[PDB]
């Protein structure tokens, strides 16, 4: 009729990895343990120089970590002899991923001593109209139980409510601020989540800017945009995700800052002085996320990744991974009194000069399988279809071109050695792959392979069987 | 760096012509992955600095006459004047936000034919 | 604001304060016109404070921004002769609806002489 | 997480915390357990010597280090361990004392 | 080279330290890894320090500055593409190879 | 020795569980209870001296 | 510097274990059997320079 239909249809994506067969051989890794002690209000800074002292670096922020995994291709092996570049190619899949978290339990602790805050309405106890002049007051927060890890290939996709359309293409004032637009964009290591006020920008959100904790009073904040990354039909902005999380009303305060939004007056039929006034109507809950607890722990514990969950089975791609963490729990303050001088007859707080830490210890332990990958020509034709890129860096077919073509002469320096001639100043730039920022972590020699060792590796031989069992731990009894 | 390689480098045109200039960058500016295009294109009028005029390919800003249309994918881009007017005399340059270093075409000048 | 007669090898501060627009909810960025009249692409610092520069005053020029008062700074050093040119500061916007990005505004420019 | 001592490459002063090296040690009888400040000593981080009680001013504090030990094949350092533990937030409180921090101004 | 005891021992009263690199044995659960190791740096900015870090090291076959070359990312299958491997297929008489020809020029 | 160390181990390192047979002969053993009785936020000594009484 | 041809050149060449490096066919090796250790089987000299003392 229409028809239209569509028509019927006219093409169809079929599945990522359904050619590629896996192999006995496994590899392993594992992380040292990596460190930051960072400081989750604000970066504290070098007093007359622009450049850290303390870096802020918190679970309260997201954890994007850059690792770059071995060329599996041209890898150590014991025994090889079938491979064909032209029908054949290799590709790491990771079959595990455990993360340690050894921080001890401790929540990231943030708070401003100018929190907007006219009055309490939870319960309340006074009346007020439109609000006074300076209305904030020093209170202190603890954000809501966040915690979900997300693994992907290719850098995820975060939304947040932007800088929308502007005041002039609504009738929304300056002071009623440009509208609220959905604007999505790739989360990038270092942005704040989701704050329980929705996951918003507060940079130019905020005029005050000074209305909720030091952290959040500038930067983007993002919530993970699932429904682009899982409708997506090749599912490689993730493929694993999961998460706990909860929120609650501590309490729910008024604002400070007078009504610039349109009340109708003529829904309430009028008091007397006092109660014929208006009220400021800005309410806000604060949200809590206390009472942590052990057994709400989503780390700590290994995730077979045989497959996926994604539309990707989990086979890696120019060959990294993006690992994205927020974990609310174990991000600890830390106290002690230090003496900036002795000349203490007495306790004195002038003297005692209290200054918070914060630990972030991070540990991941990785098993790896190899897998194979059977192609032809036709199948091929379906491959640079999919994704130009992929053969192109792999380049046991194909060609870009080997080279080649020259290597010479020469560069650089020129002149070395001995030479420091002239030093030689530069000489940009070469050459980088970035365009975020990324906790860097190199697997590129961390590179094992035994799995009657390693903690993580034992559970996995276990759990398959002979050779070998047991190697232990089963339990753990009781 | 991104070369971005405009086309002419000059014209001369009378009241009423229509005008196309090209704008071909030495690299691919449609990300594969969400097909945007990532040019726009400017226009500076003498003695003036450079007004924008289209972004994100196609996307006209708002204030500019709907005789300038931006168009093209990938490595090659126009910008169209339907009918050009006598205040359209500048230098046309484009500009690519793809990626790092952000690049500037060499710009086309257009100047104006009369009795 | 900031421009003007500097020997080579020299080093000069300049500084970019805006007004009508919030400051802090927009990229900054600095572009130079040659005497040649092509625009070329100095500095940018993401609201974030990560900076971008390219290889020809990489390492020599540093873009700096103090949220506070809301100044844009262009720190340069080891200036050649190379480097003299009209300088501008510029604002950056994302346009969330087509997710690209333009400068729609740009000041008169101060002028750099390197000799 | 033992007093990695302020060093004088970043600027740390006393007055100032000093940047934190774990150092790890026997699980020993008398020691305490983790306090939620983290599981550090306090003898020596704490120079009022009076922020916290009289039992962990004297103790090394500790946090158990599964990690090591799961990763000993053998297990004879152990081959058996459990845990339940959990603590929920009173009340926010600011500790007696002035910054000492550098807060940016802007 | 294959590993035989006989050719092993012998290797070792000319010199043990291609061996200990090949590394045999215990290891007793196992000292040095794992343990599990190590801890924890991995520097920031802060970072952890105290630091100095350890020592500068000195090579075994090094007592004196050389011109350094290093080759470990530059190794082809094919030997046709570089014109000292061809010279070296034609003197090897594999697969035949020429060898020359003529002419050379004339 | 020699072959080596032993080879291998390490890597794989053998179970105390490959040879090392249980038996059905079984003891049993406890204790008789343990009480102790202090003062948890300090010991109590006597100030005089320098020896504890709690 | 102070660089002639009158003075020593003195190159030190490093090389990986061969085991230690990849390839992607490797049935010539296993390391509970052997080991790998290069030989170096040509070297040629390139020289490009004029002619000058």
């Amino acid at each position: 009729a229409t028809v239209y239909l569509p028509p019927v249809p006219v093409s169809k994506v079929v599945s990522t990895d359904e050619y590629v067969a896996r192999t006995n051989i496994y590899y392993h890794a594992g992380t040292s343990r990596l460190l930051a002690v960072g400081h989750p209000y604000f970066p504290i800074k070098k007093p007359n120089n622009n450049k850290i002292l303390v870096p802020k670096v918190s679970g309260l922020q997201y954890r994007v970590f850059r690792i770059h995994l071995p060329d599996p291709n041209k890898f150590g092996f014991p025994d090889t002899s079938f491979y064909n570049p032209d029908t054949q190619r290799l590709v790491w899949a990771c079959v595990g991923v455990e993360v340690g978290r050894g921080q001890p339990l401790g929540v990231g602790i943030s708070g401003h001593p100018l929190l907007n805050k006219l009055d309490d309405t939870e319960n309340a106890s006074a009346y007020a109209a439109n609000a006074g002049v300076d209305n904030r007051e020093c209170i202190s927060m603890d954000y809501k139980q966040t915690q979900l890890c997300l693994i992907g290939c290719k850098p995820p996709i975060g939304e947040h409510w932007g800088k929308g359309s502007p005041c002039t293409q609504v009738a929304v004032q300056p002071g009623d601020c440009p509208p609220l637009e959905l604007i999505n964009t790739v989360i990038q290591d270092g942005d704040m989540v989701d704050t329980g006020f929705g996951a918003m920008d507060f940079t130019t959100l905020q005029a005050n800017k000074s209305e909720v904790p030091l952290d959040i009073c500038t930067s983007i904040c993002k919530y993970p945009d699932y429904i682009k990354m899982v409708s997506e039909p090749y599912g490689d902005s993730l493929f694993f995700y999961l998460r706990r999380e909860q929120m609650f009303v501590r309490h729910l305060f008024n604002r400070a800052g007078t009504v610039g939004e349109n009340v109708p007056d003529d829904l309430y039929i009028k008091g007397s002085g006092s109660t014929a006034n208006l009220a400021s109507s800005n309410y806000f809950p604060t949200p809590s996320g206390s009472m942590v607890t052990s057994d709400a722990q989503i780390f700590n514990k290994p995730y077979w990744l045989q497959r996926a969950q994604g539309h990707n089975n989990g086979i890696c791609w120019g060959n990294q991974l993006f690992v994205t963490v927020v974990d609310t729990t174990r991000s600890t303050n830390m106290s002690l009194c230090a003496a900036i001088s002795t000349s203490e007859t007495t306790y004195k707080n002038t003297n005692f000069k209290e200054y918070l830490r914060h630990g972030e210890e991070y540990d991941l332990q990785f098993i790896f399988q190899l897998c194979k990958i059977t192609l032809t020509a036709d199948v091929m034709t379906y491959i640079h279809s999919m994704n130009s890129t992929i053969l192109e860096d792999w380049n046991f077919g194909l060609q870009p071109p080997p080279g080649g073509t020259l290597e010479d002469t020469y560069r650089f320096v020129t002149s070395q050695a001995i030479a420091c001639q002239k030093h030689t100043p530069p000489a940009p730039k070469e050459d980088p792959l970035k365009k975020y920022t990324f906790w860097e972590v190199n697997l590129k020699e961390k590179f094992s392979a035994d799995l009657d060792q390693f903690p993580l590796g034992r559970k996995f031989l276990l759990q398959l069987g002979l050779k070998a069992k047991p190697k232990f731990t089963l339990g753990k009894r009781k | 760096d991104i070369v971005m390689s405009q086309s002419p480098s000059s014209l001369a045109v009378s009241v009423g012509e229509k005008v196309t200039m090209s704008c071909k960058s030495s690299q691919s500016l449609l990300y594969s992955n969400t097909q945007k295009n990532y040019l726009a294109w400017y226009q500076q009028k003498p003695g003036q600095s450079p007004k924008l005029l289209i972004y994100w390919a196609s996307t006209r800003e708002s204030g500019v006459p709907d005789r300038f249309t931006g168009s093209g994918s990938g490595t090659d881009f126009t910008l169209t004047i339907s009918s050009v007017k006598a205040e359209d005399l500048a230098v046309y340059y484009c500009q690519q936000y793809y990626s790092y270093p952000l690049t500037f075409g060499a710009g086309t000048k257009l100047e104006l034919k009369r009795a | 604001s900031g421009g003007g007669l500097v020997k080579p090898g020299g080093s000069l501060k300049l500084s970019c304060e805006a007004s009508g627009f919030t400051f802090s909810s927009y990229a900054m960025s600095w572009v130079r016109q040659t005497p040649e009249k092509r625009l070329e692409w100095v500095a940018s610092i993401s609201s974030g404070g990560n900076t971008h520069y390219p290889d020809s005053v990489k390492g020599r020029f540093t873009i700096s921004r103090d949220n506070a008062r809301n100044i844009l700074y262009l720190q340069m050093s080891s200036l050649r002769s190379e480097d003299t040119a009209m300088y501008y500061c510029a604002r950056g916007l994302y346009y969330g609806y087509d997710e690209g990005s333009d400068f729609d505004y740009w000041g008169q420019g101060t002028t750099l002489t390197v000799s």
